[PDB]
């Protein structure tokens, strides 16, 4: 804290710290190809924890020689977000949605297992932004109801095939509990309406 | 407008009727759409006491929406002047005063007005001389209650008192206006109250009684029994002493009864009030009353059958059936009420140490001979409850009366050729013979045909359409069941075809007939047909234009097309090739329309049709048919599409010369569609079969080379499901080719090579060659397995899936040449393990028990020794491996996995417990009575060794409670005590963080304590009433300030618990209350970084929800430091709603 | 609950949590530490103002006692400002700042520039020229 003030020369700090941040960030990502399922979704979610926590100490150990003179974000927590959206655009991507899907239609089968290890890649996208949702929105919550629409238009199709209409209407109702239940204390409470419409 | 009222004031007070008559419409009508509304409230009071009958009531009906715009003021006066003039001497002054406050009470939602009725009608209420005033006061008093009854904060206990001793008053008139005043109020109702008032009730009950005492009881019961369970206890015991009376008395007392049940389900005392009312069943000495007495006792019976569902044994072994059962000879209203209750109880028999089974079995014959009988009697009453009663007892069980069918058929006869017979009796008479032939077997119909086909013709023929309709459903039951092809049968209906027949065709004409008539006409035809048509040969060739020209008629669509298609796939042989021609045409002009059941149907008839029947077909029909393929083929439904396939599917299996016209447009569509994400299962399967078929099926421009290299095309040229699908489709193709070595090599040279080689073009010939290995050999050739490893090793993710898929794929195709090279990979290469294990997952799931069973001891020998590995995944796919194993050959499998329970270490422990919990699966399964004992076993031996092994067990637990809660339903009250152990704070690895300013808390347990939850709430939505119920609120209401995530968890629970069976939670609301209130005044600490306080808004947005959730119930007086509108939470409210 | 602070001679001190919430930079702190930059001298003095001037709705427009509160040598006064701006305080900054810009109200440049010991002859001649609009 007192190296925070006594750098002031007191300019050029802020091109050295996204620097490293992209290097370290680079570095973290590179470590993260040799897992695809059951293993990269506990992986992921405790670096982006490690990563949030170091965020916010950085940010509560120098927040006065960032924008106060005049004016990515100037903000420490705002220059981190943008870099983890951005960072974020690499193939590991498509290998975490699709991680995350087949935990859930494995969840869905039948059995249950932890929460947290998509619960906090949620947290990530519903944090991320500056809440300002642009990404999130845009790409993966867009897709995640594509799959979750074809998902439930195969059970449908399947059901009605199979089993008759009585039973379906149990199932039904039993699924519509469980999104109940998942955007109560799984997911976001901004998405309540347009789920259910 | 000021000007406008002085005029029609002015114009108005003229002494007429007429002008006052539009002068009152005037106002109402600018009503509807200082001083003047003193002169109007005074004209009105004055035209209060004139004699004209409209003129009063035109006012009268004024004065309700008037209050909305007068003044608040005058109110007082008006209501003042109304009471006095209450008071008066004329009857009619009365009834007007009385129209009036009926009105503006009624039209009321200012508030003084309730105040000074009630506090006036406290002193009028008491004694009078005139009986008149107390019965309009209490009509009024009934009227306040039933529509006010809000705060009464202090008003309640002085008309309380003030109203006792009106309840003695000699007339029944004014006792019953008490009554029914007390039950308003009691609905109504504060925390006392009641304790005061049966206190004084059962003070007054120990002198000389009277019904009125019983009968308020009732009655306040009845409005509100949710209130009184420590009072019953001496309640009863009084009702006891005080049946064993000479005077007819017991009419109150055993109307208590039943409402009692009603209201209060959870107490111990139904033995003694169930043996009270056996016995009082048994009184029997208009003047007479004793056939009346048994109605209340039957209404009891009927009460606590309908709320009792837990102990039917007990009720069973009594003799509380037989006695039901033989109290059957009695008058209209006790027999109707006897069977009413009996039914009920057989309704409730259907579930929801001997089973039910066994007693209802033994008492069968009993129940027989009774209604047998029963039926000696010309009451159509007692005839339609027994046919009920046959109903309900053949529907519950199948097979039930399989004993007495010839002894019942007589009673069935006569019933149907009674001329004395309502339409529901006999409707319900043909419905019960319908079902008992559909249920029992065929074989007890035989020699009762020459019985039942004379009076089902005749009824077949009747002016109603219900009865016709029912006779219809009987007619084609019957035709069915007396030639049955699923069994040989030996008998000769000859006799009976052509009295079928003239019934079934003399119906099937249009002769002004409803719709249902008419199809149960055509159903009961094509059926004759499709199971009797050999012996119908002269008017087979004529009446088939019946069917067609109804084809075209929407109102008769689905039916008749349902029964072309039972006939056209009837084992017995049915002419219509010459129907064929002007048939086909008929049905392919009705694929343009939007409706998909038609559609469906129609398929299914084009496709039964041209399977068994193909020898003559036209080049017209099949044209028109492809025609009408593009518009029944689409993305949004799949059925019509999987439906329509099967004509090319037949079509190039049958007729192979019809398929040179297939291009362009149904080829381009077909191609559309396999790509579709939605083709899976039985459509993938039917793809397959119709590719087999144009390979097999020999014609040119339709061979195998030009169909894959027209695949392949857009390939150089999506989602993963169009590359699956377009590989079974090529693997189908060449499937039918065996001999394919052009094609092999080809593919083979695609991989190899590197330059112009796309990653999706390789791992679409790799999953396809995968596809093609299962069945077909291909070790034969050589310099195989170099290139697919080099394929395989590709930096690619989504490759290494398919990899190992195809993989798997060529090891099942045959296993002796490929297990032991992929046993010693994977015991040799120690890099490559994900994609070995995979192929092995995948080999164990598709291999053949009779290929695998020879080779499951190696297996295990190899399984075992990768229990213990550093990546999770790994560990995880080896208990995956196990647990699929152990589904084949459970006694063999089984009885090994369970020694390691104990000889093991605790990874070994922990490997078998994850390899066990993935056996059970929703679909029954041969292994599940092992499991069922076995559970017992792997549970007690884990009870807590670690931490770690702690967390699978009890993932394990959630598992097996959510696939099949009822498998463990005995052994979780040994669980329970252990599943509560884990649920409080303990400190077991909790490092405290300290940095600074901020914190973060690492609680390695929060994994536990969510999977704890988990359980609890998938045993709550499974099966609640199978464990205690204060533990589980305690713990539920305990643990709340651990973490945020358990926090919304238990804020969901609470939720639950409030929308289902709200009783035990009304108990503890305060203690429920109390950390909500303590964690909603909190405030998160400011400077935080804003994800904190968005979380926040969901704390406290959750909590105004839960808290809301738990307020929607129907006790609300209780509002422990609730009022509190807060600017920080003024807003929550409405963001909730 | 009682606070305790590190002094940079090495002194202690007792703060308390009401008498600390109008400060940001050691509320996040009561939420002893070293503290190079503030001595013993400016800690009693800020407690004491602060225990002094703790409740308050949320001549110069200024309290009277501060115009003998802060009556002390330029040295102090210093040392003051560069507490309170490293304490991101709001009251007391403000308050200086007021009593600093009140000060430098109407006085003559050779008085400001030796107080305050801290582009003449060649620009002063131009800025005078475009300056007499005032």
């Amino acid at each position: 804290y007192t190296h925070v003030y006594n750098y002031c020369v007191g300019l050029e700090l802020y091109k050295r710290l996204k620097e490293f941040l992209k290097n370290y960030l680079t570095n973290l990502l590179k470590d993260g190809e040799d897992l695809m399922d059951e293993s990269v979704l506990k992986f992921y979610t405790q670096q982006w924890e490690d990563y949030r926590f170091s965020s916010k100490v950085l940010n509560g150990i120098c927040a006065y020689l960032n924008r106060h003179w005049v004016r990515g974000i100037y903000e420490i927590y705002s220059l981190a977000l943008v870099t983890w959206r951005d960072c974020l655009f690499r193939p590991l991507n498509k290998q975490v949605t699709n991680a995350v899907l087949k935990l859930i239609e494995k969840e869905r089968n039948g059995e249950t297992i932890n929460t947290r290890l998509i619960s906090g890649v949620v947290q990530s996208y519903v944090e991320l932004g500056l809440p300002t949702l642009t990404v999130y929105k845009e790409s993966f919550e867009s897709q995640f109801l594509a799959d979750t629409e074809r998902f439930y238009t195969r059970e449908s199709t399947e059901f009605l095939q199979q089993n008759p209409v009585t039973e379906y209407m149990k199932k039904a109702e039993a699924r519509l509990l469980e999104e109940q239940r998942r955007v109560q204390v799984y997911l976001h409470e901004s998405t309540q309406d347009e789920l259910a419409r | 407008a000021s000007y406008h009222i002085s005029n029609l004031l002015e114009k108005m007070t003229s002494s007429d009727k007429d002008f006052r008559f539009m002068a009152t419409n005037d106002l109402m009508t600018e009503l509807q759409k200082d001083d003047s509304e003193r002169k109007v409230v005074k004209m009105i009071l004055k035209l209060l006491e004139d004699k004209n009958g409209e003129v009063q009531n035109l006012a009268v009906k004024c004065l309700g929406p008037l209050v909305s715009k007068v003044k608040e003021y005058q109110v007082e006066t008006i209501v003042d002047t109304l009471c006095t003039n209450m008071l008066s001497d004329k009857e009619q002054l009365r009834d007007i005063s009385s129209i009036g406050l009926k009105t503006v009470i009624g039209e009321l939602p200012a508030a003084n007005v309730c105040k000074k009725i009630t506090g006036r009608l406290t002193s009028a209420i008491a004694k009078q001389e005139d009986v008149s005033v107390q019965l309009e006061a209490l009509d009024i008093m009934a009227d306040m209650l039933s529509r006010q009854g809000g705060l009464l904060v202090n008003f309640h206990p002085s008309i309380l008192t003030c109203l006792l001793p009106q309840l003695t008053s000699p007339r029944l008139a004014v006792r019953k206006r008490t009554i029914i005043a007390l039950g308003h109020l009691v609905m109504s109702c504060f925390v006392d109250l009641i304790e005061h008032l049966l206190s004084e009730l059962s003070k007054n009950d120990s002198m000389s009684t009277t019904r009125t005492y019983i009968q308020c009881i009732a009655a306040i019961s009845r409005q509100a029994g949710h209130r009184i369970g420590e009072y019953l206890e001496k309640i009863i015991p009084l009702v006891v002493k005080f049946c064993n009376v000479d005077d007819d008395e017991l009419r109150e007392y055993c109307i208590q009864a039943f409402e009692s049940f009603v209201r209060r389900c959870p107490k111990e005392v139904y033995p003694h009030v169930s043996t009270i009312i056996n016995i009082c069943l048994k009184y029997l000495t208009d003047d007479d009353m004793s056939w009346k007495v048994r109605r209340a006792a039957a209404k009891c019976l009927d009460a606590v059958v309908s709320t009792r569902h837990e102990m039917l044994p007990e009720f069973y072994k009594t003799v509380s059936p037989a006695l039901i059962s033989r109290f059957k000879e009695r008058e209209e209203n006790v027999k109707a009420d006897v069977f009413h209750a009996y039914l009920s109880l057989l309704k409730q028999t259907r579930p929801v140490g001997e089973t039910p089974l066994t007693m209802l079995q033994s008492q069968v014959p009993n129940i027989v001979k009774a209604l047998h009988k029963q039926m000696k009697e010309k009451s159509v009453k007692t005839r339609q409850c027994c046919f009920n009663m046959l109903t309900e007892l053949v529907n519950v069980l199948p097979g039930a009366l399989t004993q007495h069918i010839p002894v019942l058929v007589p009673g069935i006869i006569f019933s149907l050729n009674d001329k004395s017979s309502s339409s529901n009796l006999k409707i319900d008479a043909l419905s019960c013979l319908y079902v008992i032939l559909c249920n029992h077997s065929p074989q007890v119909f035989h020699p009762h045909v020459q019985a039942l086909v004379p009076p089902v013709v005749a009824c077949v023929g009747d002016p109603f359409y219900k009865i016709t309709s029912e006779a219809l459903l009987v007619t084609q039951q019957l035709v069915k069941v007396i030639r049955p092809l699923d069994q040989p049968s030996s008998f000769d209906a000859t006799p009976y075809i052509k009295d079928l027949f003239t019934c079934t065709i003399k119906r099937l004409k249009a002769a002004d007939i409803d719709q249902e008539v008419k199809e149960r006409a055509i159903s009961c035809m094509g059926q004759i047909i499709c199971n009797l048509g050999d012996n119908l040969g002269s008017d087979l060739p004529n009446t088939l234009q019946i069917f067609l020209e109804r084809l075209k008629n929407e109102i008769t669509r689905l039916t008749t097309v349902k029964a072309l298609t039972l006939i056209a796939g009837s084992p017995l042989k049915i002419d219509l090739r010459p129907v064929l021609g002007e048939g086909v045409p008929i049905l392919a002009s009705f694929l343009r329309k939007n409706q998909r059941a038609l559609k469906l149907g129609t398929l299914s008839a084009l496709d039964i049709l041209i399977k068994n029947y193909s020898d003559s077909l036209t080049a017209a029909m099949i044209d028109a048919v492809l025609d009408e393929l593009p518009p029944l083929i689409s993305e949004s439904d799949m059925h019509v599409s999987q439906m329509a396939i099967s004509f090319l599917t037949t079509l190039a299996k049958v007729y192979p010369s019809s398929l040179s016209k297939i291009s362009g447009s149904i080829l381009n569509e077909l191609i559309g569609l396999v790509r579709s994400p939605l083709l899976q299962g039985g459509a993938l399967s039917a793809m397959l079969d119709f590719f087999q078929a144009l390979v097999v099926t020999g014609t040119n421009n339709l061979g195998y080379m030009d169909l894959l290299r027209m695949l392949t095309g857009p390939v150089y040229s999506t989602h993963k499901q169009s590359y699956y699908s377009i590989a079974k489709c090529v693997a189908a193709l060449t499937r039918a080719c065996p001999k394919e070595g052009p094609a092999v090599v080809g593919q083979f040279i695609q991989d190899v090579k590197n330059s112009r080689s796309t990653d999706s073009i390789r791992l679409l010939a790799l999953l396809s060659l995968g596809e093609v290995g299962h069945h077909i050999d291909l070790s034969g050739q050589l310099e195989l397995k170099s290139v697919i490893l080099e394929a395989f090793s590709s930096p690619s993710e989504e490759v290494k899936s398919a990899a190992s898929y195809a993989l798997g794929s060529i090891s099942v195709g045959n296993l002796p040449e490929y297990l032991p090279f992929v046993l010693q990979e994977i015991t040799s290469q120690p890099k490559r393990q994900y994609l070995l294990l995979h192929s092995l997952k995948e080999i164990i799931s598709s291999a053949s028990v009779v290929g695998l069973k020879p080779y499951v001891e190696n297996i295990w020998a190899l399984l075992l020794k990768h229990c213990e590995c550093a990546e999770e995944g790994t560990r995880n796919v080896v208990a995956e491996c196990l647990g699929k194993l152990t589904l084949i050959d459970p006694e063999t499998l089984l009885p090994r996995l369970k020694g390691y329970l104990i000889s093991g270490s605790s990874y070994a422990r922990s490997s078998v417990v994850t390899a066990v919990k993935f056996t059970i699966s929703d679909h029954p399964q041969p292994i599940d009575p092992l499991l069922k004992n076995c559970i017992g076993d792997f549970l007690k031996t884990l009870e807590d060794p670690d931490l770690n092994v702690r967390r699978v067990a009890l993932v394990t637990f959630n598992s097996a409670a959510h696939n099949k809660p009822s498998l463990i339903r005995d052994l979780l009250d040994t669980v329970l005590p252990h599943l509560y152990n884990e649920t409080k704070v303990r400190k077991e690895l909790i490092r405290e963080v300290e940095m600074g300013p901020f914190k973060h808390t690492v609680d390695d347990g929060l994994d536990i304590r969510k999977a704890a939850f988990e359980c609890m709430y998938t045993l709550l939505d499974s099966c609640l009433d199978r464990l205690d119920i204060f533990e589980f609120l305690n713990h539920v209401e305990d643990g709340l300030k651990d973490h945020y995530d358990i926090k919304m968890l238990t804020f969901l629970m609470l939720v639950r618990l409030s929308t289902l069976c709200p009783s035990a939670v009304l108990q503890r609301l305060d203690r429920l209350v109390e950390p909500l209130r303590a964690t909603c005044t909190t405030k998160v600490k400011a400077n935080s970084v804003k994800q904190e306080f968005e979380k926040q808004d969901e704390l406290k947005r959750s909590a105004m929800r839960a808290v809301a959730a738990l307020l929607t119930i129907p006790e609300a007086e209780k509002s422990p430091l609730m009022s509190e509108f807060q600017s920080q939470i003024s807003s929550n409210p409405e963001l909730a709603a | 609950p009682s606070i305790k602070l590190q002094s940079s001679d090495g002194e202690i001190f007792e703060v308390d949590v009401e008498i600390a919430k109008q400060s940001v930079t050691i509320k996040t702190m009561l939420e002893p530490v070293p503290l190079p930059n503030v001595n013993a001298a400016i800690l009693k003095k800020v407690i004491q103002w602060c225990t002094h001037h703790k409740d308050d709705p949320p001549t110069d427009d200024i309290p009277v006692w501060d115009q003998e509160f802060l009556k002390v040598d330029q040295g102090t006064l210093f040392e003051l400002i560069l507490a309170a701006n490293y304490l991101d305080i709001k009251g007391l900054l403000d308050v200086t700042c007021k009593t600093v810009a009140n000060m430098i109200k109407g006085k003559t440049p050779e008085e400001i520039r030796k107080t305050f010991n801290i582009f003449t002859e060649e620009e002063e001649a131009q800025v005078r020229k475009e300056n007499q609009w005032c």
